[PDB]
């Protein structure tokens, strides 16, 4: 009963991955041991979505865990919820990607993927009816962006009419760690525009900007931005796992979010979020939890959606609350903001809702927003790019892998290809 | 004798189907395990087995398992058949062409054959009660995959149809214009009498009349409800003039295309206003005539009528409707076609409206529901074509829909074809 | 009088017969150990002894210890005869030249001398009821030596002929079509009426009806023995219509070659769903007629019926059945030959079905066992004519059965012989 | 009632044979000293399938056990089992075979066949309904490869009827420990094409693959290979020692097993296997056993049967369970793997069913495999032969014990016959 298949690539991508299984445990009420210790029938209804049963009552959640280097596996394996997850699913390399593409696409990756693939199968093939492929992944460095890119390939070759799903954490200029960042989601977004129907991008610009502005957290770490993450993919599955008054599948999403194929790279926020010393004096109430949702502070990519237009927002709300009250205020943000979305669409804006709130809140809201807005991010890029690619700095590490400089030529022209697209409706 | 199959397609047709047996329930006073303590007034929703248990004559049918599995679940797990309650493993994702021809294809087959196994178990049948959303991949492309087989199937047997259609300002949906126009073929080919209603029209009557500031789907499915117990209860109750299903057509239904009539309900009200007003026969239709009690969001004054249904119920009496009933035909803003100089069609039945506890709206002595054909829906179906005629320009999201085995040419063929229907609408006030 | 002599030859026809012998004893309230608590209507399958114990009128026979070893330990230790459980020392291994010529030629004047014993403990006996593999080697080779020598010992007694044969895609062995040819033989020339009967038919019907998810035999052993139960039921029981051993032949066979008959029970239903179920005569005559209820796939609508037995059980009368089976006549999809008028063989029977109580049917006032003649079985036989050919354009395992005395041209014959039997049910539909 | 009589030849056909009268003996619940103390009726039902009976109710094991040196004898006779052994079926020589097949076959074991063969004799008179024999060796070295095909010959010639079914460790060229296995080999197939009824092939490589990749075993043993082939010696004459839903005597396996008489080289293999520390992850029911006994990985020969096609594939299934779902995952396997199977024959699974799952399992289920893909086992040493025999290496060692090379010449040509029959049905 629509299974989903969930793949973690690279530090980022087994980070954010290895916090998300600790917050969707949580809320089916799943111990760290693998065993069941939950509240609620409900809990209990749904959990063949994301885990297998096994003997004895434990549970065994559907994870692939990949690197080309151990010591995210020994850092996962040790970790809060460490000993969840099937021993024969963590798939390991040992020399690293190097932050390089070339390494995770075509020689460490390479040999690697023939053992990564044929666990993706014995996770899809032992699935009920399996709807998607949910993969966790950075398009900055070597192992998420160029094996992640490379595993995408595989099983949309594979499963062609699956939802693959993809939550793509992406290079930005005042928060980066490495060099050669630009070309690496160069290559990599060259993937992510053909196979995927939907790519979650997120900012680490973007979830600093949460933790300091909306949460005010003194010292956010990783740890505090793969929560934020995680809420978010938490967020999306809600109704294929939880009862509500409107149901949406990830299908459902993907028909409503995207109009032309290829505009399908989405930019995700969460509400209620405020300060641990301000939650006494605040309303959650769908209105209040509303005019945060659409705020250009909520959202996680850079992108202000006021340099754009929306094509498709959906509004994801859990709780008990009003269908009057959630369809007035779906229709009054984007009356009283006309002029920031497309005007050739008559209804902007999905609902769903779920009657079940995450533990501790009585309501929330995940937000999806497709914007031309997401231009700025891929330009951004294209252009720190270009600046690079035009003295051929660093290529020696890439054309070393075999990689010719003719398909980084190729990368950029089909980023161009997608900036092009998105400025067109706007 | 006098039976009714009852099929409800998709969340938004199951979830009125969940309120619509909580309340056949209530009024033939069978428990929530289907036993009856202590006619056969129940005879036209339910199947009586030898054991003492009252089975409805209902199917309930979603391509995903989410929300007849909360049925399987809920109070009434105990009353259905556990095979008339029908689930696929996969959504429809809003899309009409998954529901039409790639889903809804492999779960039809088991349908058919369980709807067989209650029209073969019928001593006569009066019709179908067929209820849905127009906007859902499984309200409109599954309902005119199964009325498409219905109408060769039980060509002779009347298709009434219940619609929850598309609001001028409340949606749900991006691609909600499309599946509804999609539609449209359903409802005028393989359909008898087909009830639109709307959420953004129920939402004002329950902010006005009932005095509920912010209501759920449940306030709105016990008002849905509430009008297919009163179109049915001339077939289960006694009553000084009732109306049979057919003779209910032969009044609605001028001409065979024109089958759309508008529903409202009077008194809806609040507990608390019911004890202020006397709501007399001439109170409650006079109501019926208010553009504040029409549930979908068009104004009956930029139309004419064509036929009216009075189906009263409780204490009513004949003399009083007909003196009513005059005040109507006096008022000069209230106006008919000049080829319908009768107009009123009415039923009158012995048994009240009956409450569910837990429910918003008042006890009353005495309802009417008004079933009423009038030019006013075309505006209705003017208002989505407009939605549709922006994104069919584009082709905004015509690539779903093809991509699951639909011909591109349908959303031409549909959009001509609701241009028709809205023709003949504007065609016959004249 | 009304004797049955039952042989259940090889591992199912055993272990049907477990199932067979655990239900009569329920049936007719005999103890595991063979004793009676406090009529005659037990004599059909019991010999009573001075002690008060009544002992099987059946021999249980297989080349191999295994199975025959644990009916000899388990809870019917001390209901059979010693001598009647009858074993050889060597396994047929599937192979019909062992059952037919080497393995079963040592054990066949043993096993017909304990037929012999039984025989002349009968006065009147009505026929045999022989249970059977048509895939494996004792169930195809042992039953061919067999029945060749009863029809020379006993040639005017009717032999009735229960066989678990090849399916379109569950197979347990290679050979299986290989053995199921060389039978063809058996039961054209030396069998009185074939009841045909498939694994993975009953595994959908435990599937659709009981619910059972996963089944094991235990579980379509008790359904294969209903069958039997309600075949013999006129024999052993009073009834307003009881038929005749030969009597059901007489309508059942409409040319000598042409005894095939499909066979179907209803209502395969479990406790969880009789209680919301209808379970009236004309609903479960009418499950006789789907697909989803015949123990062969193959699909009744691509046949025509020749004659039906609806042998009918517990509380039913001849208004009902009359009324049903004229609903059946008035249905075009279920069509019947222009050389059968009438049809329909109806036999009668006060005593209802049998719950054994481990079992997943449910306890039911009323069933129906249909036992049908209609040429649809030829697909099942064109099935695994079409597995043989594929195999015997090879030899693919031919020096297994040439090793162990077998002519090779016999594997000619064999399938020159089905095909004449394939070209008899085609010819007679026309 | 289909007693068994069991052959033990050189170190390691008395090594994984000492250790299979270890597993049958737990099984039979039957102590080291010979005296029965299990639970239950149905050890002791068939114990004469494979003992004698004797006084105080001690059991004797229906073994032979040969060797042309004694400290094989004295490794056994002194080990874990080694008392249950009558003394007088301890039939060997005094000086080795030096790893030469002529030692063996014409001088050494020549004298010690007629020693041999007349307690052969002793235990099939006792038998009340002889079955078979059941022959463990090796076809490297000397004793196995030469005087056990010799002994298949003489018990060939003086019982032609009864079942000849030996597991046959055999040559590969990643773990080799003789100069002159090719030699060894080549001229003790040659014997097994011809006489032998079933004959499992069993290789040291792919015995140590099922240790590291899916036992995940820190330091594997010659004592950790046998208990995996002693597994499915066990396995595949269980339906004459218990009862079943389905019972297959070896007779049943091989009228199903083998198209054409010569077809007989099989393959086996056993699950559930699992790594001790990942055994709480499982669950053991039929879906997720089948998958594991159809894997490449799985099977004890180094053959990836995805280089062919199988003629024919036995599952003897162990345990309670459902023949639906037994019939469901045999029916799923060979036609969703289609191009792996041939298409002359219409089903290519045998099923079997065992009501007794081994002590300490639920289920269990034994492989058999015949496939097309055996010819890359006989084509490897085929071409080690070649490359020693075209310069005569080796020779006087052989020709010295009054062999022909002309032996060498026809014992090759009847390997590549061998070959190419398996060839012609792919
Ligand atoms: C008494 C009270 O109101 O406690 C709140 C709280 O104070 C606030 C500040 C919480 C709190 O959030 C944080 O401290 C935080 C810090 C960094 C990054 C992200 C969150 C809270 O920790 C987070 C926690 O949320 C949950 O437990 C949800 O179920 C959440 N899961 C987890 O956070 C989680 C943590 C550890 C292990 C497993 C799960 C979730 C969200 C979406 C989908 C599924 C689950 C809640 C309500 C609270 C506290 C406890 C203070 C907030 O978070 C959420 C998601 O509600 C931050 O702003 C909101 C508003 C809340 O008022
Ligand atoms: C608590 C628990 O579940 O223990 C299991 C266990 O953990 C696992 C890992 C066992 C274990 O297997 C091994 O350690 C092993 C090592 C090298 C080679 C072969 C096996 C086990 O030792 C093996 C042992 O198997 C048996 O006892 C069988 O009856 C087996 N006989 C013997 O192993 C045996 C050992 C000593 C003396 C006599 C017999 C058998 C196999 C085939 C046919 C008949 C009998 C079992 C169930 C287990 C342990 C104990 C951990 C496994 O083996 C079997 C045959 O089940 C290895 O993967 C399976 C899965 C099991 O879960
Ligand atoms: N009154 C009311 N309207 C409902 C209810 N549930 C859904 N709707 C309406 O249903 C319309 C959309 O149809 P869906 O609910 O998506 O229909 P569906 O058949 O389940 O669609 P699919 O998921 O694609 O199969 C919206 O406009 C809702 O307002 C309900 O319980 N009551
Ligand atoms: N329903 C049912 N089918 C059975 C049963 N046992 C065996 N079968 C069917 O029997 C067929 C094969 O025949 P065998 O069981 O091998 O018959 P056999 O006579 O014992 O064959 P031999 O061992 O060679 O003597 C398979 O297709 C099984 O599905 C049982 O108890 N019930
Ligand atoms: N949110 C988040 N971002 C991370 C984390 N670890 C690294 N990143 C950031 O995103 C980039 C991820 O690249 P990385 O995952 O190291 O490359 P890879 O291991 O080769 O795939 C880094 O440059 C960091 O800026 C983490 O735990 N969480
Ligand atoms: N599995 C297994 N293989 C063995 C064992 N002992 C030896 N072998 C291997 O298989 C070959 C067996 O040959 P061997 O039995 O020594 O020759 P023989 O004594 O002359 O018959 C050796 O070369 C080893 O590689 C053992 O105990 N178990
Ligand atoms: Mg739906
Ligand atoms: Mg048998």
């Amino acid at each position: 009963m629509r299974e989903i298949v969930h793949i973690q690539a690279g530090q980022c991508g087994n980070q954010i991955g290895a916090k998300f299984w600790e917050v969707i445990s949580d809320e089916h009420g799943i111990d760290p041991t693998g065993s069941y210790h939950g509240d609620s029938d409900l809990q209990l209804e749904r959990i063949n979505v994301y885990y297998n049963e096994a003997a004895g009552n434990k549970y065994v959640p559907r994870a692939i865990l990949v690197d080309l280097e151990p010591g995210t596996m020994d850092s996962v394996r040790s970790g809060p919820f460490g000993q969840i997850f099937r021993p024969d699913n963590f798939v390991f390399g040992q020399s690293g990607a190097g932050n390089n593409w070339a390494k995770g696409h075509y020689t460490e990756g390479a040999e690697l993927v023939d053992s990564v693939l044929d666990v993706v199968r014995k996770e899809s093939e032992s699935c009920d009816c399996l709807q998607g492929f949910q993969l966790t992944h950075s398009l900055g460095g070597g192992t998420g962006s160029g094996m992640g890119t490379l595993l995408i390939s595989k099983i949309r070759e594979e499963y062609p009419d699956r939802i693959m799903n993809t939550f793509s954490v992406m290079p930005s200029p005042k928060v980066s760690d490495t060099v050669v960042e630009p070309y690496n989601a160069t290559l990599s977004v060259h993937q992510l525009v053909e196979n995927t129907d939907e790519t979650y991008s997120i900012d680490n610009e973007a979830l600093y900007d949460i933790c300091f502005r909306t949460l005010k957290l003194t010292t956010p770490t990783y740890g505090d931005l793969n929560h934020l993450v995680s809420a978010t993919m938490s967020g999306v599955t809600t109704c294929l796992r939880f009862p509500g008054q409107l149901n949406a599948d990830l299908r459902k999403l993907a028909v409503n979010m995207v109009p032309f194929p290829r505009l399908h790279f989405f930019m995700p926020g969460f509400a209620p979020l405020t300060s641990r010393g301000s939650q006494q004096y605040r309303a959650l109430t769908v209105p209040e939890l509303t005019q945060q949702m659409f705020d250009s502070k909520n959202m996680m990519a850079a992108c202000d959606p006021r340099h754009g237009r929306y094509l498709t927002v959906a509004a994801i709300f859990r709780g008990r609350m009003s269908m009057k009250e959630v369809d007035e205020q779906m229709l009054n943000v984007q009356n009283k903001n006309s002029s920031y979305f497309v005007e050739w669409i008559p209804n902007n804006v999905k609902t769903a809702v779920c009657d079940i709130p995450p533990r501790g809140l009585k309501m929330s809201a995940t937000f999806i927003g497709n914007s031309t807005a997401i231009q700025e991010l891929f330009k951004r890029i294209s252009e720190q790019f270009t600046a690079m690619f035009r003295r051929k700095a660093f290529l020696h590490w890439y054309t070393g892998e075999g990689m010719d400089e003719m398909e980084f030529t190729e990368a950029e022209s089909n980023m161009n290809d997608l900036v092009s697209e998105y400025q067109q409706y706007q | 004798m006098r039976e009714c199959i009852s099929i409800h397609v998709g969340q938004a047709g199951v979830q009125i189907g969940n309120a619509c047996w909580e309340l056949y329930c209530l009024e033939h006073g069978i428990q929530p395990d289907g036993q009856m303590p202590s006619d056969d007034s129940f005879n036209t929703f339910f199947s009586e087995t030898g054991a003492g248990k009252h089975v409805p004559r209902a199917v309930f049918v979603d391509l995903e398992p989410t929300v007849i599995d909360e049925v399987r679940t809920g109070t009434y797990r105990q009353l259905f058949h556990p095979e008339q309650l029908i689930t696929g493993k996969e959504d429809a994702a809003n899309n009409y062409a998954r529901g039409h021809y790639t889903i809804g294809k492999e779960i039809i087959d088991l349908v058919l054959d369980r709807i067989r196994k209650l029209a073969d178990q019928c001593t006569g049948l009066q019709g179908f009660l067929v209820f849905h959303s127009f906007g859902g991949g499984t309200g409109s492309g599954f309902t005119s995959l199964l009325m498409e087989r219905l109408s060769v199937d039980y060509g002779k047997k009347s298709k009434l149809e219940f619609s929850i259609y598309p609001a001028p300002q409340v949606s749900t949906a991006v691609v909600e214009p499309y599946n509804s126009i999609l539609t449209t073929h359903t409802t005028l080919e393989h359909s008898d009498c087909a009830f639109m209603v709307d959420n953004e029209a129920i939402y004002d009557i329950c902010r006005r009349n009932l005095d509920i500031e912010r209501p759920t789907y449940t306030n709105l499915n016990r008002l849905i409800s509430q009008i297919v117990s009163s179109i049915t209860a001339s077939l289960r109750f006694d009553g000084a003039l009732n109306v049979d299903l057919t003779e209910f057509q032969t009044n609605l239904v001028p001409y065979p295309r024109i089958h759309f009539p508008l529903a409202t309900y009077a008194p809806v009200i609040s507990a608390e206003k019911a004890y202020h007003e006397q709501l007399s026969v001439a109170e409650i239709t006079n109501a019926c005539f208010e553009p504040a009690n029409q549930m979908v969001k068009c104004d009956p004054r930029h139309g004419k009528y064509m036929a009216c249904c009075l189906l009263y119920r409780g204490d009513v009496v004949p003399k009083d409707v007909n003196a009513a009933i005059a005040t109507i035909k006096t008022k000069r803003s209230i106006q008919f076609v000049d080829w319908c100089p009768t107009g009123f069609k009415v039923g009158i039945n012995y048994q009240p409206p009956t409450v569910v506890p837990g429910g918003d709206l008042a006890k009353v002595q005495r309802a009417v529901c008004m079933l009423s054909n009038t030019t006013a829906i075309a505006e209705a179906w003017a208002r989505l074509d407009h939605k549709f005629d922006l994104m069919y320009a584009k082709r905004a999201f015509v690539h779903w829909y093809v991509g699951e085995g639909m011909e591109e040419g349908e959303f031409s063929e549909a959009r001509e074809d609701m241009a028709a229907l809205e023709k003949d609408y504007e065609e016959v006030g004249v």
